[PDB]
């Protein structure tokens, strides 16, 4: 139950706003920076303020505050839902979220403002659906938004029909510094990129574990996935029922289902760091990087980000394999690997200089994180098994998907 | 090509479960 | 400079002219409007705004803005005086009551020095009932001789036959252009 | 540039009509009192071209508390606009209806709620919706002499589940202040 959806600067500006119910004065956006600023130097900063009995609450943009003002008991979590669709949209439609658009796209953001939410109760989201009755460049709306089906414009028509697949996983480490790993997650998501002609009803099916279990059989590799959060378009009840995954994609690239479940199994990459650091003389990095990951599977671009010390100069590299750069900007040694074969070992052995003088505040132990990411490799052993692709008209669909592991939490404890 | 594997072509369905 | 695009655009036509449409309420106005533009009885509530449209007739753009005659709505005829070059008087000969009324309103927005060039535009509307009076009488009444300065011609139009209004459409082009 | 801008936005051109009221959405964005012009602009309100009515609207109503006197001057134009064929004329018409935060206006504004309440456009009656609520919020026993809860009940028992939920929300928020 938002007030006043507004759109902040990061000087104070408010580059728009857009006022929904009138019961907050237009006057309270002036104490919102004063309270950041108090908030934020006393270590209390929220991004939900309280200015009397107005709360502020916004999420911070790359360059704005998206702050929504409100009043009563409204729901936060309605708010914040809000605003990361307002985000996207912004995204969708403006390929750069900075202040070059804001002042530059007024005659369609008013527009999109007030279509997308009245009274503070958002009625339309979706972007591709979005984009046929507002423009920057009007007919009836079309029927979509009345249709049940708010997510695939009807009369859609391609000359091939490509729906390209995208399992991208997400690996995340939490290793202490005594040498275990503590959070050890791993977040799937099946993003698509559909492009078919009609309004094609799709019956994703995988090897899921509950699956094979209803079927019986539960004896070859079934991803346990914990959590399985499918889109909109997904329909909860036919999952529920009997894991059937029937939904009709949209028109473009999006999040179909996101799996999220534990892995109790090593990791691809054992990071094996020492440092030697005499006290305001010198420091050694020894640090050895084992790929526990199968020796078939390349991870691209390998980057292990190692935190050096902020005030290190003078810095030697004598390493293996890939190139060693310390960035001041970071400040940590980024151990930048083009390609790493499974079960290699880089051996790295780093040496920097210290001032004689010590310095007036810690500085803290940023944790090591490497920026591995391995192309055709499912570390769940999740693997897609078909997808009924079912037109009213009739055609023969191409379907295609490919698999990468990247990293998603894969930091390591320092010492 | 293209970097993060090779896109492979889907099935339709659990062809041996009917 | 040269005006020859003016002479060649004048070769067909170029003059639009605009027009007003005051009054007192519920006397027809709003009728005789639409019949203007479509040409058909419109039914339509009490102007609570205003109207503005516009005819096409003769080679000549005859905008018309249509005002209502509400109590709360006869100051807000100063706000149509900028950039105003016609004006056409509504009188209702059916309501006796109101006569004093919209002869002291027309008095009043006649007695302004912006709207000078606007020549007077009486038309006798409701011409349907037995004790509507002629051309001479209503005029008499209103006095519109001692209008000095001030170019006025009574005109009778039928709301439910839409007689009469090409007469004073025909006279208010006659004085708004003077060319053959 | 004040006197400039109205006489551009009192012209017969919709070329120089457009970019006025650009400049106009401009400058109070960037921060201006453009208040003083509330009466200047309402005149060039009623245009066929529908990127222009929309800014029109969203200065009424950023300008209808500040003004109220001067916000006489749109009922009739809001009564015109929720008949147009086009639904999303209609809906603006109707979002922009309940912004006005007008004690003297929201009385006239029931015929029109009441006409686009069992509207058969989806868009309309989703629209209609969240206007009922506004309008109970600013006037909470004008929604009862009106008999819009009796309209809004049935809303829920009708197809279209956007508009549905819709009404929904209208009616928890309705309960919520009750
Ligand atoms: N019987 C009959 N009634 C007429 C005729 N012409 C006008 N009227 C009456 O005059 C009233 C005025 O109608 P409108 O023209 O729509 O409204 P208006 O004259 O602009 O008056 P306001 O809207 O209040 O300013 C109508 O309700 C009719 O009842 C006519 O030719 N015959
Ligand atoms: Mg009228």
């Amino acid at each position: 139950s938002a007030s006043a959806v507004y759109v902040l600067d990061l000087k104070g500006k408010v580059l728009i706003c857009r006022n929904y119910r009138g019961d907050v004065d237009m006057s309270e956006v002036e104490h919102f920076m004063p309270i950041l600023m108090e908030k934020e130097e006393e270590g209390m900063l929220s991004p939900i303020l309280a200015h009397g009995g107005v709360r502020f609450m916004w999420i911070k943009h790359n360059n704005l505050y998206l702050v929504a003002t409100s009043k009563k008991n409204a729901c936060v979590s309605l708010v914040f839902s809000f605003l990361y669709k307002v985000v996207q949209v912004f995204s969708e439609y403006f390929k750069e979220l900075e202040e070059e658009s804001i002042r530059d796209n007024f005659v369609i953001i008013y527009e999109l403002l007030d279509e997308l939410m009245d009274f503070g109760y958002p009625q339309t989201t979706d972007s591709k659906i979005l984009q046929e009755y507002i423009t920057q460049e009007a007919p009836r709306p079309p029927a979509t938004v009345t249709n049940a089906v708010s997510w695939r414009s009807e009369g859609i028509k391609y000359r091939k029909n490509e729906v390209f697949l995208d399992v991208i996983e997400a690996v995340n480490l939490l290793v202490s510094a005594n040498g275990n790993v503590l959070r050890s997650e791993i977040v799937g998501s099946i993003k698509m990129r559909v492009f078919l002609s009609g309004m094609p009803e799709l019956r994703l099916g995988l090897n899921d574990k509950v699956l094979f279990d209803n079927t019986g059989r539960g004896k070859s590799k079934s991803v346990e996935l914990e959590d399985v959060k499918f889109h909109q378009c997904v329909r909860l009840s036919r999952f529920e029922n009997d894991r059937t995954i029937s939904f009709i994609p949209p028109d473009g690239e999006f999040e179909l289902m996101s799996y999220r479940l534990n892995t109790h199994v090593k990791p691809l990459i054992w990071i094996e760091s020492v440092i030697e650091k005499h006290s305001h003389s010198r420091i050694e990095y020894m640090v050895k990087a084992k790929s526990q990951f199968k020796r078939r599977s390349t991870a691209n671009n390998v980057e292990i980000h190692i935190p050096v010390p902020n005030d290190a100069d003078s810095p030697k590299f004598k390493t293996t394999v890939g190139s060693v750069k310390w960035v001041p900007e970071n400040s940590e040694i980024v151990w930048s690997v083009k390609s790493f074969p499974g079960g290699k070992e880089y051996l790295m052995r780093a040496h920097f200089g210290l001032p004689s003088v010590e310095a007036e505040d810690k500085e803290g132990k940023p944790p090591i994180s490497v920026k591995f990411e391995i192309p055709y490799f499912t570390t769940s052993g999740i693997q897609v098994r078909y997808l009924k692709i079912i037109e009213k008209s009739g055609y023969q669909a191409l379907p295609w998907v490919r698999y990468i592991t990247q990293n998603g939490d894969y930091q390591l404890r320092t010492q | 090509d293209r970097k993060g594997g090779s896109y492979s072509q889907a099935a339709g369905s659990d062809s041996a479960q009917s | 400079g040269n005006i020859f695009a003016n002479l060649f655009k004048g070769l067909f036509g170029k003059k639009e002219m605009r027009i007003l449409m005051v009054g007192l309420d519920a006397a027809g106005k709003t009728t005789i409007l639409y019949k203007l533009k479509l040409g058909e009885i419109v039914t339509t509530i009490p102007t609570i705004g205003f109207n503005v449209e516009t005819v096409e007739y003769k080679n000549i753009s005859f905008t018309v803005w249509d005002v209502g005659g509400q109590d709360k709505i006869r100051p807000l005829w100063r706000h149509y005086f900028q950039n105003t070059q016609g004006l056409i008087f509504v009188v209702d000969s059916n309501d006796r009551e109101r006569v004093n009324e919209a002869r002291e309103e027309l008095m009043r927005m006649l007695a302004e020095d912006e709207l000078r060039d606007a020549v007077l535009l009486v038309f006798a509307n409701k011409q349907d009932l037995p004790n509507a009076m002629n051309a001479a009488e209503i005029t008499d009444k209103l006095g519109l001789h001692s209008l000095r300065h001030r170019n006025w011609y009574i005109q009778a139009t039928c709301a439910t036959s839409g007689d009469g209004l090409y007469e004073g459409l025909d006279w208010l082009s006659n004085q708004l252009r003077n060319q053959k | 540039e004040i006197f400039e801008l109205k006489a551009e936005l009192n012209s017969d051109k919709k070329e120089k009509k457009k970019e006025a009221v650009k400049k106009v959405i401009a400058s109070m964005t960037v921060g201006k009192d453009v208040s003083a012009l509330f009466p200047d602009v309402v005149n060039c309100m009623q245009t066929d071209n529908l990127e222009l009515k929309k800014l029109v609207y969203l200065y009424l109503m950023n300008y209808a508390k500040s003004q109220p006197d001067m916000a006489i001057m749109a009922v009739n134009t809001f009564v015109k606009d929720c008949e147009d064929p086009n639904p999303l004329i209609r809906a603006l018409a109707v979002r922009t209806m309940g912004c006005i935060r007008v004690d003297k206006i929201t009385e006239y504004l029931c015929e029109p709620l009441r006409k686009c309440l069992k509207d058969e456009d989806p868009y309309v009656r989703k629209t209609a919706a969240v206007c009922v609520a506004k309008l109970h919020d600013i006037n909470a026993q004008l929604v009862e002499d009106q008999g819009f809860l009796d309209t809004l009940k049935d809303l829920i028992s009708d197809s279209n589940p956007m508009v549905v939920a819709n009404a929904v929300a209208a009616l928890s928020e309705i309960a919520e202040s009750h």
